[PDB]
RNA sequence: CUCCGCAUAAGCCUGCGUCAGAUUAAAACACUGAACUGACAAUUAACAGCCCAAUAUCUACAAUCAACCAACAAGUCAUUAUUACCCUCACUGUCAACCCAACACAGGCAUGCUCAUAAGGAAAGGUUAAAAAAAGUAAAAGGAACUCGGCAAAUCUUACCCCG
RNA sequence: GCUACCUAAGAACAGCUAAAAGAGCACACCCGUCUAUGUAGCAAAAUAGUGGGAAGAUUUAUAGGUAGAGGCGACAAACCUA
RNA sequence: GCUAAACCUAGCCCCAAACCCACUCCACCUUACUACCAGACAACCUUAGCCAAACCAUUUACCCAAAUAAAGUAUAGGCGAUA
């Protein structure tokens, strides 16, 4: 399961990783890190959400978010804000050289709205429908959740049922009918079992 | 209220820059030379 | 079934049944030679010969001569960066024998730009060979 | 850790003056 | 002679002098074990 | 050794905060507001410590049978023993006599 | 130099010691004269296995399905269903009676029933 | 306090990912594929 | 036969197997006593080849090709596990009104804590049962002050952590000094 | 060389099996080894342990090759009647170079067999061959002259006193 | 769980002499007379040799009992976890 | 030039306030954490001494239900120490 101690250091990797565990180890203990607590509720950026940097190396360009951390509230965006490592590095080549993201803070970044590609500020409201929406403070216009593929990988709209895949048609039928009796009466009745002898009373203490 | 000597470092430097030119170790350990400076002075 | 309670028996009761057993068992393959037809299995502590018998038969269909379990101990001597043991758990073993003179045997379930790469010339000495001058 | 400010201060002149007497500037 | 082998271990021995069982037995015995509860030892006995 | 190589964070203070702008207000309570309220109450901490000032004997005394109904059996052995510890040194030790 | 904060099993201990303690395997007989154990048919659970035979369900389920909510079941959401239906129709048809409850489901006792809810005498 | 016990370079002497994978084998070390939507850019 | 503790024989040496979801309490809610017991029983060789595989893997010192496959049946194990208990608690309520399927009862130790004692089943009434007996559900007045010494142990753990938590949220503005709202 | 050895009991609890190793032994000095680390495997009951329906009732005559014989310290072994009682092979121990002594300690450790082994083991890291020191072998003539004392060693001896 | 004494039920003691033995020679076994070495050692009492006893008031495994204002003691003010 | 040196958090302390007080299943007073058999054992009882008195022998403060004051007063006490 989760094994994460008390003060555990969130980063760019993913727990549980091997460059997790040998970057925090069992033993380590660092300073914490402070975060500003922000509800659940009121955060407002998900993957797949286009953000403009304020400050940075690279400041007034707009990218996609591919990646959140809600631990640290970092938001790191592709292409932008990125230094330069060398991957696939080995004892006689040097290997090959990638540019790679820095996470941004969610105060170094700011929300574009649709219509004028420009920063902007959003508060949450209620649709007519009543479904929570976030909208733009200036030019107030409605930002939807923007769609991003699940993390598992499975795409539903190019799904292949296996051989021990369930139907549709047959994990949905409906075959219950309400009835004062347990699973152990109702299957003995059905698998043709018949016990005749009575169970005799026993003491509880 | 917790106080502790923080400047205990220069108050041994002053005896020890005298002793310098000693030899052995009471040129550098401030238990032995402080007993040599005084001698010398 | 495991970490529930049992209904007590007297003589002229009823046949003690269970409708949906929480014993998992996990077939494994011999360390050590075995006759072909016996057959290994790691069972839970609680379980019993007579138990997997009327298990294997009752949900695989399949009919055993011999059962015999052994209990093995699982090593509590590594320490972790406290120098507090841990415990790899006791697990226990069933050796099972086929009947009608079925053979079983483990089956394998696992069958089965280096070059384009330039070194450096001795004999440029080491002088960065980017620059075309 | 021990709290003041004054021999800090105290101690990163004298660290400038080694530094001076090992690098002296042009 | 030679001394320091004094323990010669006996698990009846050691769960009848030292056990639950025995350290329930007397009050002077379910003192000692809620002496370890609060201290918080692991072992409350043998 | 024994001595910090970088210099510590700056100590920043806000000499015009909220409590000290109004720090020593109402402490003449009495002497302007006709003396309906004594100074020593507007004093706040320990029940055994308002308005009153003594030696660590006579502080512990006065904790024990004002508080000491309420304390912790471990806290209060500890308290008793002081006393006694007191007793005997300002009884019984020093210089003068 | 016992190891006093080791779990205590059967293999510790003298020959006596480690023939009277288990492992957890709930019992299936006893032990007659001439250490002669009698096993009870009666006592080793009968596994009730049925027919899978054109059983259209399968351990996955295909994940085209909807995301319908968690409704957990209630005793009133099952005395709705099942027992108000019968409730309601002899109300209407105009015999009803409390002695008659017994006809509608209800069950005044536990005893003389091979599968008693409280205390229930029967496995998962 | 402040003790860090560090041994000598080790030098990895395999290079090819392949090696890696095939003396893991041999070592018991079992590394399970990753899983993560970000990919690198 | 012992086949169904291996998955397919051309699924032998791959390393992805594609599987579905995991059955949700909810699609279980529809479905009958007798066709959640025959569903148990699919979902249990399920379980047993992937346990098996999972036991081969180490075994050959790979790794295992699709380990989702297992938590998910696991998952759908304790959710239909779930079904049938809900329907057996709801049935308890309306015959007998009990909460709890195991008889039980509040008793102070003779260490002087409140317990819950769940019974036993007996041949024999409890004033015949030497064993029982032997058992003590009082405490002494030995053990008053021993019981406010572990009471005032909890409460000085208790007053630590809400001291804790103040202190962190009054450094929490000396870098976030806009949280003051 | 053989101080033993194999097994049992007791104790201990995976602690020289495989793969790997940056760890480790004097031994990364090439290459072995490993009791340390990580992963994997392993001890399968017939031996042993875990027993018994009630009530009343019975039980003078040792053992010792148990026969002569001779004893005192006077001894370890048994039932009947009546009633009740047709299902039967579960559960647990089973590894190792091992335990008590702070140690991979010249110590301590019960029984059976082997009584010199069919089992189990290595006193010398290499060289030189001073002193003092330790353990032994041999020694001219003399033979307790040594010493508090024939201590030690060698050898295989007389007589007497005190105390008990 | 060492040790002192006790309780329950167990075990061991070749060979030779005399055959009667709290008898003798003498293994195992128990004890520890004298010497040497060792003295932060192999060892918080050991090693080698030499010795006392070895069918008895013997030695010994197992479980149990006696607890400090006390216990136990063939009285050494012994022994009751170096 | 090695060995090292250097740090600021973890959390803790003292008050105030408020009385305090569990849970998945299974197991646990027998050799605790051990599914299942004839039992009847049951709890209450002045603390002492170190220390002070320059020994010691009567004696020698120990929250006991409101902060202050009355008051270290009345009073007790080898009429001493002290209370
Ligand atoms: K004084
Ligand atoms: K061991
Ligand atoms: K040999
Ligand atoms: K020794
Ligand atoms: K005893
Ligand atoms: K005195
Ligand atoms: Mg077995
Ligand atoms: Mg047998
Ligand atoms: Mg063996
Ligand atoms: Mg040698
Ligand atoms: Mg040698
Ligand atoms: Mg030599
Ligand atoms: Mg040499
Ligand atoms: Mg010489
Ligand atoms: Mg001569
Ligand atoms: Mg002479
Ligand atoms: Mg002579
Ligand atoms: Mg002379
Ligand atoms: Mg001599
Ligand atoms: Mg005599
Ligand atoms: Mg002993
Ligand atoms: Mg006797
Ligand atoms: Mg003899
Ligand atoms: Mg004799
Ligand atoms: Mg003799
Ligand atoms: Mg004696
Ligand atoms: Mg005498
Ligand atoms: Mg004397
Ligand atoms: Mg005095
Ligand atoms: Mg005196």
């Amino acid at each position: 399961k989760v094994t994460l101690p008390p003060h555990y250091r969130y980063g760019m990797s993913p727990p549980g990783s091997v460059a997790d565990k040998r970057k925090n180890p069992p033993w380590i203990r660092r300073r914490p890190v402070v975060v500003e607590p922000i509800s659940d509720e009121d955060w407002y950026l998900f993957c797949g959400d286009t953000v403009e940097i304020l400050e940075g190396k690279d400041a007034g360009k707009q990218g996609k978010v591919v990646q959140v951390i809600r631990q640290r509230n970092w938001v790191v965006v592709g292409g932008l804000n990125t230094h330069y490592r060398y991957i696939g590095k080995t004892m006689d080549y040097r290997g090959t050289m990638i540019p790679s993201e820095a996470p941004l803070l969610h105060r170094q970044v700011k929300l574009v709205d649709p219509m004028d590609r420009k920063p902007t500020e959003i508060e949450w409201r209620f649709t007519e429908a009543g479904e929570r929406v976030r909208v733009s403070t200036r030019s107030g216009r409605i930002i939807p959740k923007p769609e991003f593929p699940r993390a598992d990988g499975i795409v539903p709209e190019t799904w292949i049922d296996g051989p021990k895949d369930t139907s549709v048609e047959d994990a949905l039928e409906r075959t219950y009918v309400p009835c004062l009796k347990t699973l152990q009466e109702e299957v003995m009745e059905a698998m043709g079992i018949k016990e005749t002898r009575k169970y005799k009373k026993v003491y509880w203490y | 209220l917790r106080n502790r000597v923080t400047d205990r470092y220069f108050r041994i430097q002053e005896v020890l820059k005298h002793a310098r030119h000693f030899r052995g170790r009471k040129n550098r350990c401030y238990r032995l030379a402080v007993r040599t400076v005084i001698r010398a002075f | 079934a495991r970490n529930v309670v049992y209904p007590l028996y007297r003589l002229g009761g009823p046949q003690l049944r269970v409708f949906r057993t929480n014993f998992f068992i996990q077939l494994v393959r011999p360390g050590v030679a075995q006759p072909e037809d016996t057959v290994q299995f790691r069972i839970p502590m609680e379980m019993t010969r007579v138990d997997l018998r009327n298990y294997l038969e009752g949900i695989y269909n399949v009919p055993v001569a011999a059962v015999r379990t052994r209990v093995q101990h699982g090593s509590n001597k590594r320490r972790d960066h406290r120098n507090v043991r841990i415990k790899k758990p006791d697990y226990k073993v069933a050796y099972v024998q086929l009947a009608h003179g079925q053979t079983f045997t483990f089956p394998d379930l696992f069958p089965e730009e280096r070059q384009q790469r330039q070194s450096s010339d001795p004999r440029r000495g080491g002088v960065p060979s980017w620059f075309g001058l | 850790v021990k709290k003041g400010f004054r021999a800090a201060f105290r101690f990163q002149k004298e660290l400038e003056r080694q530094r001076l007497l090992r690098c002296p500037p042009p | 002679k030679a001394r320091g082998n004094e323990y010669q271990p006996s698990n009846i021995k050691r769960k009848n002098k030292h056990g639950w069982v025995r350290r329930l037995s007397t009050p002077a015995g379910v003192q000692v074990i809620l002496r370890r509860m609060l201290k918080g030892r692991k072992s409350l006995s043998h | 050794i024994g001595i910090r190589l970088t210099l510590p964070p700056p100590k920043v203070v806000d000499r015009w905060n909220e409590k000290r702008a109004m720090f020593g207000v109402y402490d003449n309570i009495g002497i302007l507001g006709n003396f309906e309220k004594h100074p020593k109450e507007l004093i706040r901490g320990p029940i055994w410590l308002r308005g009153w000032k003594g030696n660590e004997l006579q502080r512990c005394i006065r904790k024990r049978k004002m508080v000491g109904s309420r304390m912790f059996a471990d806290d209060l052995h500890n308290l008793n023993k002081r006393i006694r510890y007191l007793y005997k040194h300002f009884n019984r030790h020093g210089k003068f006599r | 130099g016992a190891d006093r904060m080791s779990k205590w099993t059967s293999k510790r201990g003298p020959r006596s010691f480690r023939g009277r303690k288990g492992r957890g395997a709930k019992g299936i007989g006893f032990l007659t004269s001439g250490w002669r154990f009698v096993q009870i048919k009666e006592m080793v659970p009968e596994f009730v296995v049925p027919d899978l035979t054109g059983f259209k369900l399968k351990p996955y389920v295909s994940y085209l399905a909807p995301e319908s909510e968690e409704t957990p079941l209630t005793a009133a959401q099952l005395f709705s269903e099942a027992v108000a239906p019968a409730i309601e129709k002899d109300f209407k048809d105009g015999t009803f009676d409390p002695d008659n409850l017994e006809k509608y489901g209800f069950e005044p006792t536990q005893e003389g029933k091979l599968f008693q809810l409280y205390p229930r005498n029967f496995l998962r | 306090t402040k003790k860090r016990f560090t041994p000598p370079i080790y030098q990895p002497k395999f290079k090819t990912e392949k090696e890696f994978m095939q003396h893991a084998r041999k070592a018991g070390l079992v590394i399970p594929p990753e899983k993560s939507d970000r990919s690198i850019h | 036969g012992l086949e169904e503790f291996f998955d397919d024989p051309k699924n032998w040496g791959q390393e992805k197997v594609k599987s579905g979801a995991a059955w949700t309490c909810q699609q279980l809610r529809n479905k009958s006593n007798e066709d959640l017991h025959k569903l148990w029983y699919v979902l249990l060789k399920e379980r047993n080849m992937l346990l098996t595989l999972e036991q081969e893997a180490k075994r050959q010192r790979l790794p295992m090709p699709s380990p989702e496959r297992l938590d998910k049946v696991v998952d759908s194990m304790d959710a239909l596990d779930k079904v049938v208990q809900e329907r057996e608690d709801a049935l308890r309520l309306l015959q007998t009104g009990q909460e709890r399927a195991r008889p039980g009862a509040w008793r102070r130790d003779i260490f002087g804590r409140i317990i819950w004692h769940k019974f036993k089943q007996w041949v024999i009434p409890w004033h015949l049962n030497k064993r029982y007996n032997r058992k003590r559900f009082f405490a002494l007045p030995y053990v008053d002050h021993f019981l406010r010494l572990e009471r005032e142990k909890r409460a000085r753990i208790k007053a630590r952590k809400e001291n804790l938590e103040r202190k962190k949220a009054k450094i929490l503005l000396k870098k976030f000094p806009h949280l003051a709202e």
